[PDB]
């Protein structure tokens, strides 16, 4: 996160390189938030 | 005269735009509702409505759906007296069956008859 | 005063308001004189053009016969008038004071069925 | 807000305005996205005395169109309505 | 009644009454009927053959001045033997208010065209003719304007399905879009939501 | 109550006909358009860096169905039938008989997402809050049968999404 | 002719002597509530739905069983009329359990349609409802008598028409059940039409139970071929 | 039983418009054949505008052969511009279609229509 | 608590599972059946019964709003439990 | 060079809407309103809830009367900016397209917190509204009308001045205030020729006659004065927000009437009378007295009208639609004449042409 930048730019995620056995080191995905995170980084709440 | 005179019966099933085999293969039907006896209300049997047999539904091999070829499945139409029905029926080139409304009969109401001296109809408990 | 602009376009000022207006009411009730007396569109349209007749000839000004004959620009105060007489005419045409043409089935208006 | 001074000014310059009193991006100056919980207020037919359904129903006070003239003296000519005002000039910001 | 009730106007009650008097008192060769609604709506129910003097003289009167033509609509109710039910509401900026003009017609009588009068009605009866094959004597087009070229039936009327007859697909042996008798995988599924119980007593109809 | 927009009359000194003049001919007000759209140039845009960011969004938010529980493992829906009543799209089929110790439980529960029109009807008309739209919307599919789900589907979906379905619900269950 | 003139809100009608204020009510085509009313049934009167108001008349009289005399005037929707509808229908919604998601009678209930029609919106009791334990009737009826409004159809079905006389009311006050006291199974050839005269979900079909809702289904007028009777 | 006429006041001239719109048709159907590429010729062409004039040809009613002239009179205008596409012009010969059977036997073989 | 089939089809919660001569096992080659693993009948089943002092409860599901409509169980009968027809939690009379 | 005929075919987007309506309920048929004019959705919901109401003889609560008209004016933004930068767009100019669609994705935030939904809320009901406004959203529509002033002054500044803007908008379309009336039309194109008319200044609802705004009035007819009058609209509406906002009155937001606005779901889940209107709303509806209406109110593109034709049931027996687009694409061919291929995509653009509300 970082506060100064505006609102949209705030809040970010580096996905990892493996989830469930597939290399994501340049196929990143939308669905690869889990729930718990999903709240947060979508402005939902601000708490972590 | 501005006012022609035809004498022929009136049939306009040539502009309806019916396919004519759901117009010579179909039995309109001209009825009273009859009231659903779960309920006392009387409400819903005022009106004459005409409806059509009902054709085959399958199961869709995908899902298990009611799948149909019927356009005329969903079609009920409404009118207020039989003639009404009757001349819309055979305006449109469907033949058609009529039933007659059931009305119920009046009775004899006494609440002294649940008390009677020497009658069967008394009451073992109330 | 001599308005500029009438605000509505396509609507051109008039120059002479008063003789256009007495013009045209006055044709009007000479349109209206070949109308049987017992119409009740002959006496309406009587009434309400000879009031607006007095009025504009009870008026010099503009503005204020603008005011008190409540019609919004004298311009279309005049274009009323001529919609009034070409009403008149096609109204001498048709002849619609004469008794009900045909009646209605019996339940031709209501509703609910 | 993150520009130098040397980009505000040109920026300032070129756009003819103050941009940075009216910054089109967002920044913390908006509501949290959490909040306090509510407590809506009721309606006025909430109350447990003289609430009988007979004296506010508003669909059973709804009448059948009255019909003035059916087929089965100098009175004078009647318009729809008073005629409309004419409308007045904007003191605000009349354009004139 | 305060609070959740509609207040009631009355003195636009008085007046819609005093010009329907007005109007069915200056046109009694056509106006078959007069009603003031619970809202204050005015509907003049008249006889087709009518239709270009009534809406001549409520766009040209002076104390009339309806020169908007706001919409036109047919109504199908199949019960009637003139089952179509034609609806002008106009439009007076003068006096600020709104009228409605009925009349009525059946499947085989045409009515007059009303396009000399208003401009809009040339589209609006179009639309008319295409929804309900009511057809419109002296038009200056008349076709269809808003199905599809091909198309066979009236789709409005109420007993013209909701689904249609015929359905398009693409078919690659004549590399074209065929129209096909109409199947569905599944069936629209109809409710009877009707309760079996009177709701407003004051709309009851008398028994025969 | 009404202004005039447009009926500003020109000027006819020498000062505005020269002003007019000199516009006509050296290009001012496109000097202005031009200086302006640079400085819109020197801004900073308001691009996120999608998936990496995401946009703002709402506990009110109706994206992908799903199907909870109570908070001992049984499911929540009862096979009352009025989610199906209210679908303005009728995307909803339901068939229902008594299980094996006689809960009154759906065995079929089907909602079309190719006819759905994501109304939030059907959420709002459960009396035991047991059809959700959750916060998901990144569903999309490479085949059309794959929108067409089944119960398990939507089971799968409400254990999937239940760690933040609740806290939505949580959020705004005071404003129903 | 021995007809008699009664007046239905102000509107003149013929009827036969022994008429009730409901059949007089019914002849120009007002139906008033009931709930225990029924007219193959012999007249309980205790459900007072029914509760019409006679004009020049302080009390309110049960339209069920009241007979009307000449010169009556009936006023069906009046305002006292209105008031006794929405005291009952209170009183009736007052015990009644929370269950209208998970009761086969959803959707066709009389109590939730002239509750709808003729009661108020809210409710003021601010108490704790019965619960009332449930029977064993047989395997045709499933039994839920939490539901049951008292309306007695049970008793006068069971000991009028189908004859049994195994069905009764025992208990007094709000404790007043009715079943049939012990583990009797009511097998009749004529059980399942206490399942339709009830007008709640007290009684409901156990094959029918929970498979469909009363506004999907859709009816098609046929004949019984099981026995020769048709 | 006197009725508002449309256009024809008896049979006569409602046969006249009839052989007028028939006429035009059979006229405009090589250049429909031509302009749209078909894959018929200009005998099929005829072939299905009589068979439409045949199928069309039990009603005596003047108001109602007179709303079925006024209705190929808008089909030839929407074919002589072209608003029709080579689908719209093709949908009068069902080619895709399955054959129906007509006798008993076969549609009691495959299935309860009647 | 699944079930599998001769066929090797996994059974769901409803009972329904695929024929072995019926041809419709072929949507699932080169894929997969979707099934839930946690069957709320085998769920509900772990839940211990409530004991009370009362002859009748209350049940709402628990969260108050948040849960069913709330419903009055009576708890007269000895020879078994109440259950609520909403959520199934089941009550028995402490006496 | 010169168009002698301009023949508009439609129809490519008739979905067949009011056959649909009469097959369902009225709750069910709000939806459709919704994506009627699929840029002034807030708009035809108000229409549909105000004939629904008028019908059913009831009237809001105020707070959701003040709802109405401030999502009612954040519509009329949203649409403006839409018809004025699609405009822009489609005569050449594609920078003020991107400036302004900033601000519309702003504004359906607001919609999507409000509602749930970015374009079609399903938010104004008969009855009111169907959820409260959530704490701080009236601090960021402030904010947000606090800068659109800028940004109207931004889009003028790179408009309104311009040479080549306004030699194609000067003198295309001139249209006579009696031929604009004898033609059906209604709104912008009413004013633009001079025409004083305002449905919500003549024929006021809700709560439009407590604010005060100016309307304004075009002197030549032409697109330019139409171009004129919609950011003059555009800037009234933001002084109708500011209003709204400074107006807001506590209190509930559905009417009290629980045979027609469904109860809260505390209530629902404690009350048996709750319960069972709970039910019988959201399977049969409430039933609307038999009657017909005609409900019009002034939606960013002109006088949206309802017929609504009701025959005592749960479900409407008719529902006719007047769009403003109608009369305006008729009367195309008669703006049309005697110009340009150019001058007739103007046309088309000066027009606030949506085919949704069109072809229906
Ligand atoms: S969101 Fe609306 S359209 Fe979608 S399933 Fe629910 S009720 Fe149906
Ligand atoms: S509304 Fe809820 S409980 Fe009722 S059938 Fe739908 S999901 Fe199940
Ligand atoms: S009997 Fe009627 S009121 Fe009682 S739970 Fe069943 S549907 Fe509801
Ligand atoms: S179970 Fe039903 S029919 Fe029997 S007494 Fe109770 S409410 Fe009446
Ligand atoms: S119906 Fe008369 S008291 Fe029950
Ligand atoms: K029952
Ligand atoms: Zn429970």
């Amino acid at each position: 996160e970082d506060n100064k930048q505006f609102f949209g730019r705030h809040r970010w995620v580096i996905y990892t390189t493996e989830m469930n056995g597939k290399n994501t080191f340049w196929d990143v995905d939308g669905s690869m938030v889990p729930p718990e995170w999903h709240r947060w980084l979508h402005c939902m709440t601000d708490d972590p | 005269t501005q006012l022609i005179t035809v004498d022929e019966k009136l049939d306009i099933t040539t502009l309806t735009g019916v396919p004519e085999e759901h117009i010579k293969t179909r039995k309109a039907r001209i009825f009273v509702p009859a009231r659903n006896n779960m309920q006392s209300g009387v409400n819903n049997t005022k009106k004459w409505k005409m409806e059509f047999d009902t054709r085959e539904r399958w199961e869709n091999p995908l899902m298990g759906w009611a799948s149909t070829a019927d356009p005329l499945s969903n079609l009920v139409l409404t009118f207020s007296t039989k003639e009404d029905a009757i001349a819309f029926a055979e305006k449109n080139g469907w033949s058609y069956d009529v039933e007659e409304r059931k009305v119920p009969k009046p009775k004899s109401k006494s609440y002294g008859a649940n008390f009677s001296w020497n009658k069967r109809t008394r009451v073992s408990t109330k | 005063l001599l308005k500029k602009t009438t605000g509505l376009v396509g609507l051109a000022v008039c120059e002479t308001p008063h003789e256009r207006l007495k013009i045209l009411y006055t044709k009007i009730l000479d349109v209206l004189g070949h109308i049987p007396k017992n119409a009740a569109y002959r006496k309406y349209t009587e009434q309400i053009t000879n009031e607006k007749l007095s009025i504009v000839k009870a008026e010099p000004d503009v503005k204020k016969l603008e005011e008190q004959l409540q019609g919004g620009q004298i311009e279309e105060v005049i274009l009323q008038a001529e919609n009034e007489l070409s009403l008149a005419r096609k109204m001498i045409q048709w002849k619609p004071w004469e008794p009900l043409v045909e009646e209605p089935p019996a339940s031709q208006w209501k509703w609910p069925i | 807000a993150s520009a130098t001074r040397l980009i505000q000014g040109l920026r300032n310059w070129a756009s003819g305005r103050d941009l940075q009193a009216k910054l089109q991006l967002r920044y913390q100056e908006i509501s949290k996205r959490t909040q306090p919980p509510p407590k809506l207020p009721v309606g006025p037919s909430h109350r447990l005395s003289n609430n009988y359904y007979c004296a506010r129903d508003g669909r059973r006070e709804a009448m059948p169109p009255s019909i003035v003239m059916s087929s089965q003296s100098e009175k004078k000519a009647v318009s729809p309505a008073p005629p409309i005002k004419r409308w007045e000039l904007s003191q605000d910001e009349p354009y004139l | 009644t305060r609070p959740t009730v509609r207040p009631r106007n009355d003195v636009a009650h008085k007046q819609l009454s005093a010009f329907g008097e007005y109007v069915a008192e200056i046109l009694p060769k056509y106006v078959q009927q007069v009603q003031v609604s619970c809202f204050s709506e005015l509907e003049i129910c008249i006889h087709p053959d009518g239709v270009i003097p009534v809406l001549t003289f409520l766009r040209d009167h002076s104390n009339a001045q309806f020169k908007s033509l706001a919409d036109l609509t047919a109504v199908d109710i199949p019960t009637r033997q003139n089952r179509f039910e034609i609806v002008y509401n106009l439009l007076s900026l003068r006096f600020n208010s709104r009228i409605r003009v009925k009349t009525y017609t059946d499947e085989l009588t045409p009515v007059e065209s009303s396009v000399s009068v208003y401009k809009a009605a040339n589209w609006y009866e179009r639309e008319i003719w295409d929804m309900f094959g009511v057809f419109f004597a002296n038009h200056p087009d008349l076709r269809r304007i808003l199905t599809d070229y091909g198309f066979e039936g009236h789709p409005f009327r109420k007993d013209f399905p909701l689904s249609g007859y015929v359905e398009l697909r693409y078919d690659d042996e004549v590399k074209r879009v065929v129209a096909e008798p109409v199947e569905l995988a599944q069936e629209f599924r109809k409710f009877d939501l009707n309760s079996p119980w009177e709701a407003f007593p004051a709309y009851r109809q008398p028994p025969e | 109550t009404y202004k005039y927009v447009n009926l500003r009359e020109p000027s006819m000194d020498m000062k505005s006909v020269t002003d007019r003049a000199a516009q006509t001919l050296l290009w001012t007000e496109l000097i202005r358009g031009l200086g302006m759209t640079l400085s819109y140039l020197f801004r900073e845009p308001a691009t996120i860096n999608y998936p990496f960011e995401k946009g703002p969004l709402s506990p009110r938010f109706r994206g992908e169905h799903a199907l909870r529980r109570y908070p001992s493992g049984e499911e929540r829906c009862i096979a009352c039938k009025l989610c199906e009543a209210v679908c303005p799209a009728q995307a909803i089929t339901i068939e229902a008989e008594p299980r094996a110790d006689g809960s009154r439980r759906t065995t079929r529960y089907d909602i079309d997402m190719t006819k759905c029109i994501y109304c939030g009807f059907c959420q709002e008309a459960c009396p035991v809050d047991a059809i959700v739209e959750g916060p998901n919307f990144e569903f999309s599919t490479e085949t059309h049968e794959e929108l067409l789900y089944n119960k398990e589907k939507l089971l799968n979906n409400g254990d999937k999404w239940e760690a933040e379905i609740a806290a939505n619900i949580q959020a705004d269950y005071l404003y129903r | 002719s021995n007809l008699i003139e009664v007046f239905v809100d102000g509107q003149s009608v013929m009827v036969e002597p022994g008429t009730t204020v409901l059949q007089a009510c019914e002849k120009v085509g007002m139906q008033i509530p009931r709930f225990c009313y029924h007219e193959r049934l012999s007249v309980a009167g205790n459900c007072r739905m029914c509760l019409v108001e006679i004009e020049k008349a302080p009390k309110v009289v049960a339209a069920c069983a009241m007979p009307v005399m000449k010169g009556w005037n009936i006023l069906t929707n009046s305002e006292k009329t209105k008031k006794a509808r929405e005291g009952v229908m209170e009183f009736l919604l007052a015990n009644h359990p929370l269950d209208c998601p998970i009761c086969d009678q959803g959707g066709e209930c009389d109590l939730q349609d002239q509750s709808m029609m003729f009661g108020s919106d809210r409710s003021r009791f601010l108490e704790g409802k019965r619960a009332v334990e449930d029977k064993n009737i047989g395997p045709l009826v499933k039994t839920i008598m939490t539901r049951c409004i008292q309306c007695t159809r049970c008793i006068r079905f069971a000991s009028e028409i189908a004859g049994v006389d195994d069905l009764g009311t025992t208990g007094r006050g709000n404790d007043m059940q009715v079943g049939t006291y012990i583990e009797k199974m009511f097998m009749s050839e004529l059980s399942g039409n206490i399942i339709d005269i009830c007008p709640v979900g007290a009684l409901t079909s156990k094959p029918y139970a929970f498979t469909a809702r009363p506004w999907e289904t859709r009816k098609t007028e046929s004949i019984d071929v099981m026995d020769a009777v048709g | 039983t006197s009725v508002k006429p449309i256009f024809s006041r008896d049979m006569n001239e409602a046969k006249r418009r009839v052989r007028e719109l028939y006429r035009a048709w059979y006229r405009e159907v090589p250049n429909t054949v031509h302009l749209f590429q078909l894959d018929i010729s200009v005998k099929q062409g005829r072939d299905k505008v009589r068979e439409m004039f045949k199928k069309n040809a039990h009603v005596t009613d003047p108001r109602v052969v007179d709303l079925l002239v006024i209705k190929g009179k808008m089909e030839l205008e929407e074919t002589i511009n072209v608003w029709k596409q080579r689908t719209h012009v093709m949908r009068f010969f069902h080619e895709t279609e399955a054959p129906r059977p007509k006798d008993f036997l076969s549609k009691f073989y495959v299935g309860h229509d009647p | 608590g699944v079930r599998t089939s001769p066929t090797g089809e996994k059974v769901t919660h409803t009972g329904q599972v695929y024929d072995d001569e019926d041809y419709r096992r072929v949507r699932f080659v080169g894929r997969q059946k979707e099934v839930n693993e946690n069957f709320a009948i085998d769920l509900i089943a772990e839940q211990p019964v409530s004991q009370v002092g009362s002859r009748v409860i209350s049940c709402d599901g628990g969260g108050g709003a948040l849960g069913h409509p709330r419903v009055y169980i009576n708890l007269d009968k000895e020879t078994k439990t109440g259950t609520c027809g909403y959520c199934g939690l089941q009550f028995r009379q402490q006496h | 060079e010169m168009v002698r005929k301009c023949d508009p075919h439609i129809g490519l987007l008739h979905r067949g809407t009011e056959k649909l309506i009469e097959y369902k309920t009225y709750l069910q048929a709000l939806p459709y309103f919704d994506r009627l004019d699929y840029v002034s959705m807030m708009c035809n919901e108000q229409a549909y809830s105000l004939a629904v109401e008028k019908l059913l003889n009831i009237q809001p609560p105020p707070r959701a009367q003040w709802i109405r008209v401030l999502f009612g004016e954040i519509t009329r933004l949203l649409n403006h900016i839409m018809a004025v930068t699609t405009h822009a767009l489609d005569i050449g100019a594609m920078t003020p397209f991107f400036w302004m669609f900033e601000e519309r994705e702003k504004m359906f935030e607001f919609y999507e917190r409000v509602s749930g939904a970015r374009m079609h809320a399903a938010y104004v009901r008969p009855g009111g509204v169907h959820q409260d406004l959530p704490l701080g959203l009236m601090d960021d529509i402030y904010e947000f009308s606090k800068n659109f002033s800028l940004r109207i002054d931004e889009l003028e500044e790179m408009l309104t001045n311009n040479r080549i803007w306004r030699n194609r908008t000067v003198d295309i379309g001139v249209v006579t205030a009696e031929d604009a009336l004898n033609y059906g039309f209604s709104g912008v194109m009413l004013r633009g020729s001079g025409i004083q008319w305002d449905l919500r200044k003549t024929q006021p609802y809700d709560v439009y006659d407590q604010v005060e705004f100016d309307v304004p009035i075009g002197s030549r007819g032409d697109c330019y004065d139409r171009y004129l009058c919609r950011v003059e609209e555009m800037r009234q509406s933001i002084r109708i927000i500011s209003q709204c906002l400074n107006k807001m009155p506590p209190g509930e937001i559905k009417v009290d009437d629980a045979k027609v606005s469904p109860p809260k779901r505390a209530e629902m889940k404690t009350s048996m009378e709750s319960l069972i209107h709970h039910f019988k709303l959201y399977t049969e509806g409430y039933q609307v007295p038999p009657g017909a209406t005609y409900t019009a109110i002034e939606a960013p593109k002109g006088e949206f009208g309802v017929y609504l034709v009701s025959d005592g049931s749960s479900r409407p027996y008719r529902c006719k639609i007047k769009a403003p687009g109608f009369a305006h694409l008729a009367g195309l061919d008669k703006m049309s004449k005697g110009h340009m291929l150019a001058d007739v995509v103007a046309i088309i653009g000066t027009q606030d042409i949506v085919f949704g509300e069109v072809d229906r």
